[PDB]
């Protein structure tokens, strides 16, 4: 997973569970949730992006 | 009094003892065959007790005392 | 093609970096060897508040700045859209509150 | 008192701390996110339960949860 | 140019129409969810949020006022056109006692022309209850061409009003110094709007209305009457009617005013022919109040030294310059209130809405008892509709007054501006105000309604000697009975020797009956009237409690000390502190809308039943009055059961038995109002999270069919669900009463 | 009156009992439901597709309501 | 039948004529089924099979037209086309929406009318 | 039974279906939904989850039995 | 008048024209037999 890859969310408590969002930037600082995923569909609080781990993402489109 | 004519007699639930009634309400809640204000029973227990054998007030009192003692047993 | 100049008193320097129309300044700043404060990258905090000295940015996705606070020049550099270039202040979260 | 729990999806944006009307929350060093901060709730005996901290949280789902618990005279917000 | 105060920008652009939300910064973001759609119409007119300059807001308000005046002129044009094309006005002009006013015909579509009822004279239409015919008869109209001319004039005025609003914003808009000239505005409105307006209407009455009405009452047919300009043109024709017009305008300048005492009468009763007030007495009224209002308009210093300055009068009303018992308002008094009222539009709107609603209620209470138009009091549907309509308008306006008193608090109130003055000192003891209002509401609720419950229990027990009746424990309103006696003694041939009749026959005096039916007669006040007036006092007081509580605690309270930071319209502050649901001032306007409903509904019910059982009826040849429900207010309106049986169950005979008749639309609207009332309770009892979680399943079912939409479907917000529930409750519950009143009065007269 | 009262009595008791059935079905899923003891069985299988059940109850409700109300209003 | 119904003629020969009872009481009485109250009752039999098809089946076409015009307009979209209805794409989804009956069976077999279980958001 | 029976049976069908909708929705969303994923940690009866996320009034499973009592009564 | 056409394509304007255009069946329910039962067409 790196910038541009479309990913499906595997987090049950996420608003975008089983939804495809684009990776914005991956942090190489060794933090727990480094991947920033951005969504075309906003959540209830008014937020369209979130930090996920790599273990709760499934790549569905390699970046072109 | 109701088992003699269960079509033209209204079953009675119990008696009224509201001291706040005027005599116009004491008269209104007193039927033809009663000497006190009463409530007309609409629970159907008269029909049920008449269909299962109960014929007298002594039968009803015996059943009530049995159920009092059965509640004590429970 | 746009040119954004980030000014920071701490670093005491004005480095310019071109940013694409459809691209966040902070996101474009990461792909140009430049460090900036950022926490949520969603427009729901004030960690990347950059006062606008001149120019105009497209921050329609931002959802935290106040009407009177956005008139001062503050603009979340995390969910901002570089329309041109001009210049913008960095690390201005202490001036917000 | 209410229970205010902070989870490791916290990003140290401080917005929960700034939104608290009763000063329950503060920031502590973490090195578990790149801000280096995480919220904490020591003065949770002061918590009224307004959940302004939860409204201020940007993470999905919330990195801060308030569980309304035993009511005291402080959590009921009583000046009498 | 003439006062050097305009030069406004905001060029008339068209592109700015295909970008909704252009006024708000977050509204012009990009929709995203559905809450944006509802947010578009939730603060569309709130010009205070849009910008920050007071001058731009004032300019916008001025042009919005002009556009509103244009809308009202379009409505007036429509009413005059309906009276000039789809009405039986001429037929009613011929016989206004046997013909039913009608100004609306229904097209012959599906089952639909049954609503066209026979109105007398072969006219198949809908019986209007707006009082337009009775108003046009009193103004001086005789034929429909004059109504058509008035309609065209009102349409021209509407076009002129939408040009004045575009010219005073897009071409030459005023400066803020012009809007802040409250001295000049008060002078002109008091002398030029009210004073000259009533003077011009007195001129109209003296030269058009009084002639036409005098000939109409004499017996002349409506098209046998001369047109108004002949009354104006030749003085011989006008001197036949009045012998004081032979001396022209000479006795006025030489101060011989009793010469004019035959068209400026001071009778003070009702015309026996029509039933309305004495037309000469009306003209004399308008002359006197023109002289009073014009004289009142020379009070405030404008550009010439003489006058008052309202700022000086406000700043001097303070201790130790007050009456000694009124000296509790301290040494600042009303010092910062001239700057409150000349810089806050919401403060002005709050005062003006309170006065406008109160004055609409005063209009309602003065036009049933002193019927001011010919053949008005005998058309009971019109009397009912006018009283009821003006009570509802007054109540809504009064609720909006509290709404804007709360918007002033959260937004326009400045603590540093007004320190230790009356506004600061009210906010500084509001616990005393609110707790004493709580106690008086409780005292009034026990001593009005629980007495009705006492009466129900005593009547069901069969002990009516124990009741609060006129035959049981009497509760005579001795003070109002004494005022009624003073009013009928005053008018003797005393304390008002000039008047012949009582100011209304409602106080005392005699009986005016017109066309067999009663125009007006004394309204006796007994124990039932005591009880229902205390119901009115109780309901008005709880409405005041609900509304004033939100105004006084709009800034902060003991619960939430920073409520002004949360806004004026916010749902809550979470489930903490026990749960702070509906703490905003807006939620108090929400809860006071219900209490204004409950207050005005009982007022209109009291009016309907009391007037229908103790005034309205049918006088026979001898003089005996057979009232409509038969004088059953004095014994049935003292229990709740008699209100449900002898008023609601009995008088709704005409609205539910209306199917198949011409009043069937009223039965349909009666059921429709019940539907909308019940449908409101879905929004009022339920909460937002249920509906958002059910929309989740519906969105899942949509995603599975690939019928997903970009605008994300969200449940109505908390305060929006409250607003929707309140609007539906009010609409259905008022449409129900409207259908009940109008079907009843269109069937039994 | 006895017949009417008895029918209405038992139908309201039955509606309340049916309301409490679903109340304690919810309280079970809150308090006692074990997602691992009930792994991929019928109960956990109806919890999985619960949006289909809720949307189809919603469709039946909407169809019935629109048609019945519109027929009555016509 | 309504023609031979003895109670249906007391609303025949005593009613307003107009143009809502004169050109409607006929065709109705010729081809309806009344009971005992003189009221047409909508029956569901073999004679109604070619009678109830024109309310039932012809409503299904227009309802599916609306539902497929609302679909084909909304797959080709992005939050400004719901506010400001793009009349060109609306006409494009109306022209295809006319013969939506065929297109609907050309989606179920191809598997592009239903979405996968893992490509649709769910809840805990 | 006649035509007036068909409509009221469809009204009874509507009523049972909407009451079942409310109760089934609140039982199946008792453990959590998309608006409140961890709803099982807050219990069966709890007021709300505050005014965040648009507002969460009547979000608990107890509030479904609350909202369906009106529909059962109707 | 560039965005005057766009404002006439807005949701409320399309809504009002759609309701009046589908609801103009006044002329369809008056032209032939203003009462049309299920079994009569
Ligand atoms: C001020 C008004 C008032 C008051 C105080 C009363 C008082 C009384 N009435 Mg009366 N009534 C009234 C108005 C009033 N009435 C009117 C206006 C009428 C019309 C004329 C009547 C007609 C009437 C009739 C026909 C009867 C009465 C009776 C009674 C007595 C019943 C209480 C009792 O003795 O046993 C004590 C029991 C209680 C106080 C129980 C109530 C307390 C709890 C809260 C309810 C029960 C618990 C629980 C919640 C309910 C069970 C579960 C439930 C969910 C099913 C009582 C003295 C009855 C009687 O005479 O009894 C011998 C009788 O049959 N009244
Ligand atoms: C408050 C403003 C108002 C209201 C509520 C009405 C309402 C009505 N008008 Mg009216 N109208 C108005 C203002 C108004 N008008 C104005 C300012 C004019 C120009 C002077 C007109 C000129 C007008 C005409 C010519 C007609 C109507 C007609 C109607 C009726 C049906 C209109 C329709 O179907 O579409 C309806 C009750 C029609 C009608 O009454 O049918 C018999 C009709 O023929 N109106
Ligand atoms: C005698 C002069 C005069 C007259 C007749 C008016 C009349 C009016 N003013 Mg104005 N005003 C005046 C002087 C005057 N003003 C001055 C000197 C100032 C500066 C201090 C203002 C500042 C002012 C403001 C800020 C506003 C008004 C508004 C209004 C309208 C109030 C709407 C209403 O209550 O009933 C309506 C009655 C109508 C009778 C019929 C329309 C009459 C037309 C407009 C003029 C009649 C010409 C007449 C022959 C002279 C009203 C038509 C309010 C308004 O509605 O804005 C449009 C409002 O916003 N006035
Ligand atoms: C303010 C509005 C107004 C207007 C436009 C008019 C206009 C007119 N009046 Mg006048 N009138 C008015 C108010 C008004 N009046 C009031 C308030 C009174 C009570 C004192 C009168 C009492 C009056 C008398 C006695 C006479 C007029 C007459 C007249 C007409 C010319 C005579 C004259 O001017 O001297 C003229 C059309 C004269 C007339 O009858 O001409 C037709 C006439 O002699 N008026
Ligand atoms: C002179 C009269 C007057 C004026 C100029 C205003 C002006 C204003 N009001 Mg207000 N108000 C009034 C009377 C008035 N009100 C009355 C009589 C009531 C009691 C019901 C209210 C109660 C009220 C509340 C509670 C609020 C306002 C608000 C506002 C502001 C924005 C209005 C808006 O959103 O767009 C227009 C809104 C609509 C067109 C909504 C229409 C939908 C209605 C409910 C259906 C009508 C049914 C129909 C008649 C049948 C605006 C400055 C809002 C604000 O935020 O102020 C800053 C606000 O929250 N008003
Ligand atoms: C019939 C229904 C009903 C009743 C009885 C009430 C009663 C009350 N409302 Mg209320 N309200 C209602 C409907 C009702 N409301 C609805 C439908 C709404 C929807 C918007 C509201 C919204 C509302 C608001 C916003 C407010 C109230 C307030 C009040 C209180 C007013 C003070 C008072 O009257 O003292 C007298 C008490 C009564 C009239 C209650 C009945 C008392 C009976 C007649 C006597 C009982 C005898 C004896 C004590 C019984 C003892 C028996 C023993 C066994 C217990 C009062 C308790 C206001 C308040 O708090 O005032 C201070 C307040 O601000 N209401
Ligand atoms: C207490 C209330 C009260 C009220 C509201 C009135 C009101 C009125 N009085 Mg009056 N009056 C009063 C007490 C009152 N009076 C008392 C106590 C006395 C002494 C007995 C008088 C003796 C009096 C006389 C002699 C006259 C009035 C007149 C009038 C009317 C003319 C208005 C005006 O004076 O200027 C007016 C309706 C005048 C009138 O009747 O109009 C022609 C007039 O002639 N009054
Ligand atoms: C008369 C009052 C009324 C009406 C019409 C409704 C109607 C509805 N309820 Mg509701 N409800 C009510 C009172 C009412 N409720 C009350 C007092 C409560 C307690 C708070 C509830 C609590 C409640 C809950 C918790 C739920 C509902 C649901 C529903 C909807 C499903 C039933 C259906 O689809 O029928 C068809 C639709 C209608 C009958 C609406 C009328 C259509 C109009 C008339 C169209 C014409 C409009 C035009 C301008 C004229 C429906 C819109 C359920 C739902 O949303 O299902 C999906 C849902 O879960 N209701
Ligand atoms: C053109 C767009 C469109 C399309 C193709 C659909 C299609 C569908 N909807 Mg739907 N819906 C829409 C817009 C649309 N909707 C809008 C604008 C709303 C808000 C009023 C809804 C609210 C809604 C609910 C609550 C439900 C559906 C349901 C459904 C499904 C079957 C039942 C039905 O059609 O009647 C329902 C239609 C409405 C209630 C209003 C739609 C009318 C607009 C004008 C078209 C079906 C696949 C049901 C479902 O989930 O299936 C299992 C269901 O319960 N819809
Ligand atoms: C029913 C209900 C809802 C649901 C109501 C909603 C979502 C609004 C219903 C309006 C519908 C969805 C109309 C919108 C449809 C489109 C505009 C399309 C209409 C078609 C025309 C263009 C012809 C709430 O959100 C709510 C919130 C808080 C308290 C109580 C309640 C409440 O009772
Ligand atoms: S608001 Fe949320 S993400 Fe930000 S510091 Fe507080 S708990 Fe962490
Ligand atoms: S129930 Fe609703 S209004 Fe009340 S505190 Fe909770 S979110 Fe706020
Ligand atoms: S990094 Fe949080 S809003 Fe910018
Ligand atoms: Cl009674």
């Amino acid at each position: 997973v790196q910038r541009g890859s479309k990913v499906r969310i595997l987090r049950p408590e996420s608003y975008w569970f089983r939804e495809v969002g684009s990776v914005a930037s991956v942090d190489q600082s060794g933090i727990k949730y480094p991947v920033v995923v951005r969504f075309s569909k906003v959540n209830y609080a008014g937020v369209n992006t979130n930090n996920f781990s790599e273990a709760e993402l499934v790549e569905v489109e390699a970046p072109p | 009094a109701w088992i003699k004519d269960p079509l033209n007699i209204s079953p009675i639930a119990h008696a009224i003892w509201d001291p706040q009634f005027g005599p116009a309400a004491m008269d209104a809640f007193t039927p033809a065959g009663a000497g006190n204000p009463v409530n007309f029973c609409y629970s159907g227990v008269y029909h049920w007790w008449y269909t299962i054998g109960l014929r007298t007030n002594g039968d009803l009192f015996a059943g009530a005392m049995f159920l009092l003692l059965l509640a004590a047993v429970m | 093609s746009y040119k954004v100049t980030l000014v920071n008193e701490t670093e005491n320097l004005n480095t310019t970096i071109e940013v694409a129309d459809d691209e966040y300044i902070l996101d474009a700043a990461e792909e140009q060897g430049i460090d900036l404060p950022y926490s949520c990258r969603a427009g729901a905090c004030s960690t990347c508040a950059g006062k606008l000295t001149e120019g105009t940015v497209d921050q329609s996705d931002q959802s935290f700045l106040d009407d009177d606070q956005i008139e001062a020049g503050y603009v979340l550099t995390c969910v901002a859209y570089p329309t041109s270039d001009c210049t913008v202040m960095t690390h201005q979260e202490e001036e917000l509150y | 008192s209410h229970s205010v729990k902070i989870y490791d999806t916290c990003i140290g944006c401080t917005q929960c701390v700034r939104a608290c009307p009763t000063d329950v929350l503060e920031m502590v060093p973490w090195d578990g996110c790149r801000a280096g901060q995480i919220a904490a709730s020591p003065r949770t005996e002061d918590c009224v339960g307004c959940k302004r901290c939860e409204t201020a949280c940007p993470t999905d789902f919330l990195s801060i949860r308030v569980y309304l618990g035993a009511e005291t005279s402080r959590s009921m917000g009583l000046a009498y | 140019a003439s006062a050097a105060t305009e030069q406004s920008p905001i060029p008339t652009s068209f592109e700015r129409w295909a970008k909704p939300g252009h006024f708000d910064r977050t509204l012009a973001r990009g929709p995203k969810t559905t809450t944006w759609i509802w947010n578009l119409h939730a603060d569309a007119h709130d010009f205070d949020s849009h910008t920050n300059d007071l001058q731009d807001i004032s300019r916008k308000i001025f042009s919005a006022h002009f556009g509103h005046l244009a809308v009202v002129f379009v409505w007036l044009s429509g009413m005059y056109f309906h009276g000039a094309r789809f009405s039986n006005f001429s037929s009613w002009m011929a016989d206004p006692t046997h013909i039913r006013p009608s100004a609306q015909v229904v097209w012959p579509l599906v089952g639909q022309d049954i609503l066209n009822g026979d109105m007398g004279g072969g006219f198949r239409g809908i019986q209007i209850t707006s009082g337009l015919f009775q108003m046009w008869r009193g103004e001086g109209f005789t034929n429909e061409f004059q109504l058509y001319c008035t309609a065209i004039g009102a349409l021209v005025m509407a076009g002129l009003m939408i040009f004045a609003g575009w010219f005073h914003y897009h071409v030459r808009s005023p400066k803020l110094e012009w809007f802040q000239n409250v001295q000049s505005m008060l002078n002109h409105h008091l002398a030029g709007l009210l004073g000259l307006g009533s003077l011009g209407w007195a001129g109209h009455l003296i030269h058009v209305a009084l002639p036409t009405n005098k000939l109409l009452d004499a017996g002349v047919a409506p098209q046998d009457i001369p047109l108004p300009h002949e009354f104006v043109l030749d003085k011989a024709l006008m001197a036949e009617l009045y012998p004081s017009f032979a001396q022209g305008i000479r006795p006025f300048f030489t101060l011989n005013w009793a010469t004019y005492s035959d068209f400026l009468t001071f009778n003070g009763g009702l015309n026996p022919v029509t039933g309305g007030l004495w037309m000469t007495d009306i003209a004399h009224h308008h002359v006197a109040i023109a002289v009073l209002f014009i004289f009142a308009g020379h009070m405030y210093r404008t550009n010439w030294g003489i006058g008052h300055s309202i700022r000086t009068m406000l700043e001097d009303a303070r201790h130790p310059k007050m009456l000694p018992f009124l000296s509790f308002i301290g040494p600042v008094g009303h010092r910062g209130l001239f700057e409150v009222l000349t810089t806050s539009w919401h403060a002005q709107l709050s005062i003006n809405l309170a006065m406008m609603g109160s004055l609409s209620i005063i209009v309602a209470q003065h036009m049933y008892s002193m019927p001011p138009y010919p053949y008005l009091a005998t058309d009971y549907g019109t009397v009912t509709s006018l009283f009821t309509h003006h009570m509802w308008i007054g109540g809504f306006l009064i609720v909006g007054a509290a709404a804007h008193a709360g918007i002033f608090m959260v937004r326009d109130y400045d603590p540093a501006e007004n320190v230790n003055n009356v506004l600061d000192r009210v906010l500084r003891h509001r616990d005393a105000i609110i707790s004493h209002l709580v106690w008086v509401c409780q005292f009034l609720g026990f001593h009005s309604f629980a007495m009705y419950c006492h009466n129900d229990t005593m009547r069901a027990f069969g002990r009516p000697q124990d009741m609060f009746s006129d035959t049981g424990i009497q509760l005579q309103p001795i003070f109002a009975q004494w005022v009624q006696h003073i009013q009928t003694m005053a008018v003797g041939s005393t304390t008002a020797p000039g008047v012949a009749s009582p100011a209304s026959y409602a106080f005392g005096g005699g009986l005016v009956a017109v066309g067999g039916k009663v125009a007006m007669m004394p309204i006796s006040l007994g124990t039932a009237d005591f009880l229902i007036h205390h119901i009115h006092a109780f309901t008005i007081h709880v409405t005041v409690l609900v509304l004033l509580k939100g105004v006084l605690f709009a800034r902060n309270s003991r619960l939430i000390p920073d409520k002004s930071e949360l806004g004026f319209r916010f749902p809550c502050d979470g489930p903490g502190r026990g749960g702070t649901c509906q703490v905003s001032a807006w939620d108090h306007v929400f809860l006071g809308l219900f209490w204004m409903y409950n207050s005005i509904a009982m007022v209109i019910f009291h009016f309907f039943w009391k007037m229908q059982s103790d005034v309205w009826g049918a006088v026979d040849a001898n003089g005996t009055v057979s009232h409509i429900t038969g004088g059953n207010f004095a014994q049935s309106s003292i229990t709740i059961n008699g209100w449900l049986r002898d008023f609601l169950w009995a008088q709704a005979t005409q609205v539910i038995s209306s199917y198949g008749s011409a009043l069937s639309a009223y039965g349909l609207m009666f059921l429709a109002g019940h539907f909308v009332f019940a449908f409101s309770l879905m929004f009022l009892f339920s909460g937002r999270g249920y509906w958002q979680e059910l929309i989740e399943s519906i969105v899942w079912a949509h995603n599975k069919l690939r019928i997903t939409t970009a605008i994300q479907p969200r449940a109505l917000s908390i305060t929006q669900g409250r607003a929707v529930g309140a609007a539906h409750y009010l609409l259905g519950s008022i449409v129900t009463t409207w259908a009940f009143f109008l079907a009843r009065m269109a069937a039994i007269g | 009156t006895t017949t009417a009262a008895l029918y209405t009595h038992h139908q309201y008791i039955a509606g309340f009992l049916m309301l409490g059935a679903f109340a304690h079905g919810g309280i079970f899923l809150i308090r006692d439901y074990d997602p691992v003891a009930n792994e991929n069985n019928v109960l956990a299988r109806v919890l999985d597709h619960k949006e289909a059940i809720i949307s189809h109850l919603s469709w039946v409700s909407l169809f019935l309501g629109f048609h019945t109300l519109a027929l009555y209003v016509h | 039948p309504c023609a031979s119904s003895p109670a249906f003629n007391e609303r025949m020969q005593n009613a307003p004529e107009g143009y809502y009872f004169d050109t409607p009481y006929q065709s109705y009485a010729a081809n309806l089924l009344c009971g005992a109250e003189g009221l047409p009752h909508q029956q569901l039999r073999f004679d109604r099979a070619i009678d109830v098809l024109i309310p039932f089946g012809i409503f299904f076409y227009v309802a599916g037209f609306i539902g497929w015009s609302g679909r084909a307009y909304l797959i080709s979209s992005p939050e400004e086309t719901e506010i400001f209805i793009d009349v060109a794409l609306a006409i494009k989804s109306f022209v295809q929406g006319l013969l939506w009956p065929l297109l609907a069976v050309k989606e179920l077999t191809t598997g592009e009318l239903t979405a996968p279980v893992s490509e649709v958001s769910v809840s805990p | 039974i006649g035509p007036g029976d068909f409509l009221v049976h469809h009204a009874i069908a509507l009523g049972l279906h909407v009451t079942t909708l409310i109760l089934v929705k609140g039982a199946l969303d008792a453990r959590g939904s998309k608006l409140m994923p961890d709803k099982k940690d807050f219990g069966y009866a709890f007021p709300c989850d505050g005014p965040g996320r648009g507002g969460t009034c009547d979000i608990s499973a107890w509030d479904s039995v609350y909202l369906a009592t009106f529909w059962m009564l109707n | 008048m560039k965005y005057f056409a766009k404002y006439l394509t807005s949701a409320p304007i399309m809504a009002t024209v759609a309701l009046v255009s589908l609801s103009v069946v006044l002329i369809e329910l008056n032209h032939f037999f203003p009462g049309l039962q299920y079994g009569t067409y």
